[PDB]
């Protein structure tokens, strides 16, 4: 539940480098601090539990979201600002320091990912963070070692709960 | 001889003009995978942030360098093929025979595009394999420390490593079509079985693992030979199940082999107990085939230098005596080298070792299942270690009440890695249990792909060619590639269905033509069956093996030289300007993950031909991508006068991934548009783009209006509606009184203009 | 609209399981048809059906089928009928459930339960008919349609829709070079070929077989400034080959200055180019000095010892090449053909079946003098049959 740091546990390792293992706490204040945030959002999202805890968090802090791959028909009736982008295309985007963006207001300086596979959005922020300046944080079930902060391996039950918590303290 | 191009025989240096002019719109992304590196010995280097190590090279480079190693090993693994199956058929066939291949002008575009040469015989094609051999050690020769810095030189190396890598594959795949009567450009091509439920038990069950089909060949002229061929299963795995499928072919007769499966399925075969002797040949072979054939009392057969598995060589031994020595159980295996020998001692090794083994296999009985189920904990590595992302604690939980449906739906989007049962503190071979839980499903594994109809002929690109410009075929579409599918193996049977009934053309090859004809209707009827094998729309063709995609990429070729009127040779910039400029073409590697796929697609992009690779292509390092918000990005020149000329924006990538098949889907249709389409070309790929996007998206796309230039560029069926949000939202003034659009585009109609990107062929 | 409209149904066949009933069909009596009419005389989104109507109709039983158009406007003329009929088959195989095959009177209808269950009538139906041809045509801006179902209504009209054709088969046989004004230019292949112009006349058809005089005529009419335009002939510069001055500059405009004369009905004298799309290729044999002609669909080889595809490979591409000429199926049945070499009277070779199906084009007397690949395998066959036949070559 509350605890999201007691497993970091990885199969195979970029290197020595690795994400902070935060916990609801630290992801919500971290959220609810950046200045210009996105909501990178995978197709795991359509998960209908997912689908509605991604919602309203985009709702709680006017989030604008970026629906990679195929979730975006699950935000088509919902009331929120969600554009379609490629990821691969986003993450050569977002080291371009002058991409207009989603809307055209400039560049991001930190996304939020939920709903991904750790073998694409790993290989996004493998360029991400190596050649731009960008923070992430992983909202996600597993441990994401690219990103800048992230949770822990969770289960389906503990990863509900955790992203419950993050929305009360949103 | 006549009109040589600029570029004959190109190096490093003479294609470096024409890979800058398309790194400077594509411009490569680096997804590193690791953040050190590992080549010599003031190593390892830390390069994370971009850093530099010991020699100074970046982490730019070493992500370039990784990549262009990627793409040179999967040209040395074509050419090397196509070295020994040349230098086999000159042996045995003379080296002055005719090339055979169909009813075209041009018979090997590759080569004529690259090197300038006209073969004619196949003693003709012996130079072509030496430059395809310099030129390739002097690219190996790049990989030292020490050797390139830059990590764009990189690039242009990998670009040129792909263009001899389908230089290889042209070479290889005439000579074998010419050599052993494979189909010749056949719109009618036989239907050949496919599937885990097609070989039968009773019978003695030959397994062939590899791409050659050098002693294939042998073995199967013994069993025709001998009259064996109702008496003994034969079947294949990978390519060289397509090379047996297409011997002997050209008579429009169904062959007697089996396809087993891709890759994903060799140690599921293994596992299952049906063969009775498996015999491997060189690429895309698992490792550990004796390990487990030592088990299951299954003898393994080398046939090639390449792979010898570390078994005893007993080339020149008795026949009997190697088979007495399996038979008794001194050795797993043996390396017969002697094409002869061998073709004798597999069917023989066959027949006598069935009796012998028939009814051992590693799949677990009912109290074995339910034992094993029961003894798991919930631990959760084995969901860790899975490459795909598979739910394997939860799938067993599930088990463990006896609901056994969750296995038998991992069973398709498992690949047959057993990568879990070495993580698993319990020894519980996870794999075996998901095969028995998907028995039923794995019986009723069958279904039909035509066979490779080598390359297309000029008739029906001719007859092809007033479709594409009159508006009716909105593109080309190319499904080609390995298994490493991230979902299982339908998403490219949906893709296929998808955009055949939109009338694209969709030609597949490789592994993908196994999984697309694993699939059927209601009607139980598969795709190869539904359309007809031409090359028209609505049809899907069948091209053969990896080395028949250069047909694919070929076929583009001729398509600026038999409409245009261009020369071919030594021309690679001007055919892939003319193709990347005109040809609306697509390619799909949906599960790639071996470097010859990193070199297809390399290749491919070389002459100007996009292609979107699955999710795990992401770990190639590599992708080209182009900035469409920077407008002075997509700027030409006008061949009649030399002025400027502006583009949609269209393709956008040369290389990407996508994550799914509805993004897959909605990418390949809009990438076909091409800033030379007239109105009906243009209208039916807007049509299909918007369609497919707002079918699996749900949105209308955001970018639309960048492609309408002319009020006859607009889906017929959704005109007016979308005339009136390009008044309303952008202020575009449209003439409502007739229909026409007055004013607003960027980018005026004129279907006289020739766009190019070489200053060189302007006035 | 009940039912999606989109080129991805075209594909889309029902078969019986699906369907619901079959209008007209291959046994029963159908029909399609297009009228001319002024402006007083058509009520626009007008849908008329006479005798039953969809609901009055059986699962599974064949019902008679005549479809008569009512188009009109400014631009409209009779002769752009046929053009319009061309498209009512597409535009019918847009719909979702529909199925439309063949054309004229043989035409088959076919409507699935699914739709049927949608669409009650044949109101909105004809309505998105009517929607697609005016979007397409913007020039037809009066449309009405009538249904006839009973057999007796569409035996009323079959008479007059025999009649009708059989005129516009008279009329279109008849026109010719000197009656008409304009000769139709089209460059839709300059997509492919950048250098390709095709000019079509009533005596000379389009090198695809796509585009007719008319075709090209309704196709100006529709974007004058498109690939699709009309030119005037201006002085004509040589009866004999087909030369004019309109095209002579039109060719230098539109050419880029690869070839600055464009002679119809010639082979050796300035020939009319071609991208890559001929339904017929032309060729030289200079040692009986006769013209051989080979179709795409042949997959044999020439007295030249040539298939199809190695000689439409030295012809094409804009270029204006002399030897070889890409020319369609209807160019055999002009009185024009090739008139500058001889006509008929240089030809030496076609292939059997082309020969069967163009017997209609070959004169009676030179029809046993043509030789085929049935008798001839060589060119020293073919220069002992010009012998023995008397060839007028
Ligand atoms: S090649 Fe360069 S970066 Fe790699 S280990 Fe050697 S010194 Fe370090
Ligand atoms: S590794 Fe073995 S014990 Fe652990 S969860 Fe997987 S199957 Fe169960
Ligand atoms: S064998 Fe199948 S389930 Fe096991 S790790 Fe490999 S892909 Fe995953
Ligand atoms: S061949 Fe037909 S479609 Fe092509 S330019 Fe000529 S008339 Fe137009
Ligand atoms: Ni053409
Ligand atoms: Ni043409």
């Amino acid at each position: 539940m509350v605890d999201t740091t007691k497993n970091t546990k990885l199969f195979t390792s970029y290197g020595v480098k690795t994400s902070k293992a935060i916990t609801t706490e630290v992801a919500a204040k971290l959220i609810s601090k950046a200045k210009r945030p996105l909501f990178v959002v995978g197709t795991g999202v359509l998960d209908p539990e997912l689908l509605d805890r991604a919602v309203k968090i985009a709702k709680a802090k006017n989030i604008p979201i970026a629906a990679t791959g195929s979730s975006m028909p699950g935000f088509v009736d919902k009331d929120v600002n969600a554009k379609y982008i490629n990821l691969h295309q986003l993450g050569f985007y977002l080291t371009d320091p002058d991409w207009p963006g989603l809307d055209g207001n400039g560049n991001y300086d930190t996304i939020i990912l939920l709903g991904h596979k750790k073998y694409y959005i790993n290989q996004v922020l493998s360029a991400v963070k190596n050649f731009s300046d960008v923070k992430s944080i992983s909202i996600d079930r597993n441990y994401i070692q690219n990103a800048t902060m992230s949770f822990g391996n969770l289960s389906k039950a503990d990863h509900i709960a955790a992203l419950d918590e993050v929305i009360d303290l949103l | 001889l006549g009109p040589m191009g600029p570029t004959p025989f190109p190096t490093a240096a003479t294609v470096r003009d024409w890979s800058f002019t398309l790194f400077d719109r594509y411009e490569p992304v680096y997804t590193p995978m690791c953040d050190q590196c590992c080549y010599c010995t003031f190593g390892p280097c830390n390069l994370e942030g971009n850093r530099r190590g010991a020699c100074g090279l970046d982490m730019k480079g070493q992500a370039a360098r990784e990549f262009f190693l990627r793409c040179i090993t999967g040209c040395a693994c074509h050419s090397a093929h196509g070295r020994h199956l040349l230098d086999h058929i000159i042996s045995i066939f003379g080296e002055d025979m005719p090339i055979n291949m169909g009813a075209s002008n041009v018979i090997a575009p590759n080569i004529q595009l690259i090197t300038g040469r006209q073969p004619k015989t196949l003693g003709d094609l012996k130079p072509i394999m030496e430059y395809v051999e310099e030129e390739l050690g002097q690219l190996l020769a790049t990989v030292h420390a020490g050797q390139e810095g830059a990590a764009i030189d990189y690039d242009n190396k990998a670009m040129l490593a792909g263009i001899l890598d389908h230089v290889g594959m042209e070479v290889s795949d005439i000579a074998q079509v010419t050599a052993l009567g494979f189909p010749k450009s056949d719109p009618e091509a036989p239907l050949v079985e496919v599937g885990m439920g097609t070989l039968d038990a009773s019978k003695p069950v030959i397994i062939a693992i590899g791409h050659n089909v050098a002693g294939v060949t042998y073995i199967m002229d013994y069993m025709e030979d001998n009259n064996l061929t109702d008496k003994m299963e034969i079947g294949g795995l990978c390519c060289t199940a397509f090379d047996m499928t297409r011997y002997k072919r050209e008579d429009r007769k169904p062959p007697y082999a089996k396809i087993v499966g891709t890759i994903s399925k060799e140690l599921k075969v293994v596992r299952s107990g049906i063969p009775d002797v498996i015999v491997i040949d060189e690429q895309c072979v698992r490792a550990d085939l004796v390990e487990e054939g030592k088990k299951l009392k299954i003898p393994v057969i080398a046939s090639n230098e390449k792979v010898m598995y570390g078994l005893p060589d007993r080339t020149n031994d008795d026949v009997d005596a190697i088979i007495e020595d399996i038979k008794t159980g001194k050795i797993p295996g043996c390396v017969m080298l002697d094409y002869e020998k061998l073709g004798e001692l597999v069917p023989r090794l066959a027949m006598e070792m069935a009796p012998l083994r028939e009814g051992i296999s590693a799949i677990p009985s009912d109290e074995e299942m339910a034992s094993l189920v029961a003894k798991c904990v919930a631990c959760g590595e084995c969901a860790l270690a899975c490459p795909e992302e598979l739910d394997i604690p939860d799938a067993i939980q599930a088990a463990k009440e006896g609901d056994f449906t969750a296995l038998d739906f991992l069973h398709d989007l498992c690949v047959g890695c057993r990568r879990c049962e070495q993580v698993c503190n319990k020894e519980i071979p996870i794999l075996s249990v998901i095969d028995k839980a998907a028995q039923k499903a794995i019986a009723e594994e069958k279904g039909l792909v035509r066979a490779g109809r080598g390359q297309v002929s000029d008739a029906e690109i001719r007859a092809e060619g007033l479709n594409l410009v009159m508006g009716t075929t909105p593109g080309v579409i190319a499904i080609i590639g390995c298994a490493n599918y991230p979902a299982g193996s339908k998403d490219v049977y949906r893709i296929a269905e998808e955009f055949l009934n939109r009338n694209y053309i969709v030609a597949v090859s490789g592994c993908s033509a196994m999984d697309i004809g694993m699939y059927k209707d209601a009607d139980g009827k598969t795709l190869y069956e539904r359309f007809p094998g031409r090359f028209e729309r609505g049809n899907i063709l069948n091209t053969g093996s990896c080395v028949s995609n250069s047909h694919i990429s070929g076929t583009c070729h001729k398509v600026a030289a038999i409409f245009a009127g261009r020369n071919l040779s030594g021309n690679l910039a001007e055919i892939a300007d003319y193709t990347l400029n005109r040809v609306g073409a697509v390619g799909l590697a949906w599960g790639a993950y071996s470097q010859k796929a990193a070199a297809i697609g390399t290749g491919c992009n070389m002459y100007g031909i996009p292609a979107v690779l699955g999710p795990h292509s992401g770990k190639y390092r590599r992708a080209l991508i182009a900035k469409t918000y920077d407008e002075n990005k997509w700027k030409v020149y006008d061949s009649r006068n030399g002025s400027e000329l502006d583009i949609p924006p269209s393709p956008e990538f040369l290389i990407t991934t996508a994550e799914t098949w509805q993004e897959a889907c909605v990418l390949l249709a809009k990438n076909c548009i091409r800033p030379s389409d007239n109105n009906m070309g243009r209208s039916i790929k807007l049509t299909h783009w918007i369609e497919l996007s707002e079918k699996y998206l749900g949105v209308l796309p955001e970018d639309w209006w960048k492609f309408v230039r002319h009020e006859a560029d607009l889906p017929l069926s959704r005109r007016e509606e979308l005339l009136k949000k390009l008044e309303t939202e952008h202020g575009w003034e449209i003439d409502w009184k007739k229909k026409k659009i007055i004013s607003g585009p960027k980018i005026k109609f004129d279907v006289s203009s020739q766009p190019t990107n070489l200053k060189r062929l302007c006035k | 609209f009940p039912f999606e409209i989109s080129p991805m149904f075209e594909g889309e066949r029902v078969r019986k399981e699906g369907m619901f009933v079959e209008l007209g069909g291959p046994k029963s009596l159908g029909l399609e048809l297009v009228r001319a009419k002024p402006m007083d005389e058509i009520e626009d989104g007008k849908v008329t059906i006479v005798g039953p109507d969809l609901k009055d109709m059986e699962e599974g039983k064949t019902y008679p089928w005549a479809m008569i158009f009512h188009v009109g406007g400014e631009l409209v003329e009779p002769d752009l009928e046929s053009v319009i009929e061309r498209r009512v088959h597409d535009f019918i195989n847009y719909c979702q459930g529909i199925m439309h095959l063949n054309q004229r009177y043989d035409v088959w209808m076919r409507i699935s339960k699914d739709t049927a269950a949608k669409m009650d009538s044949f109101e909105p139906f004809g309505k998105a008919v009517m929607m697609l041809f005016k979007t397409e045509l913007p020039f037809i801006e009066k449309m009405q349609v009538t249904f006839y179902t009973d057999q007796a209504e569409v035996e009323k009209q079959m008479a007059e829709a025999m009649e009708i054709f059989k005129a516009r088969d008279a009329r279109t046989k008849d026109l010719h070079d000197e009656d008409v004004d304009v000769f139709y230019g089209c460059t839709l292949c300059q997509s492919f070929a950048p250098t390709n112009v095709c000019v079509v006349s009533p005596d000379r058809v389009s090198l695809c077989g796509a585009i007719n005089w008319f075709d090209g005529r309704a196709a100006a009419k529709v974007d004058p400034e498109g690939p699709q335009f009309a030119i005037e002939k201006g002085e004509l510069l040589d009866a004999k080959t087909g030369e004019y001055s309109g095209v002579n500059e039109v060719a230098k405009k539109l050419s880029s200055g690869e070839f600055d004369k464009i002679k119809l009905h010639s082979f050796f004298d300035a020939p009319h180019t071609s991208c890559g799309c001929f339904e017929v290729v032309g060729f030289y044999i200079p040692e009986v000095d006769g013209i051989g002609w080979v179709n795409r669909e042949y997959q044999g080889m020439a007295p030249n010892g040539l298939g199809f595809s190695t000689m439409a490979g030295q012809t094409g591409g804009g270029k204006q090449i002399v030897g070889f000429l890409g020319i369609g199926i209807n160019y055999f049945y002009s009185p024009k053909f090739i008139q500058a070499d001889g006509g008929w009277n240089r030809v030496v070779w076609l292939p059997s079946m082309l020969k069967e199906k163009i017997d209609e084009a070959i004169p009676d007397d030179m029809k046993d003098k043509i030789a085929t690949e049935k008798d001839v395998t060589d060119i020293e066959s073919l220069k002992t049959f010009l012998k023995e036949k008397n060839h007028p070559v």
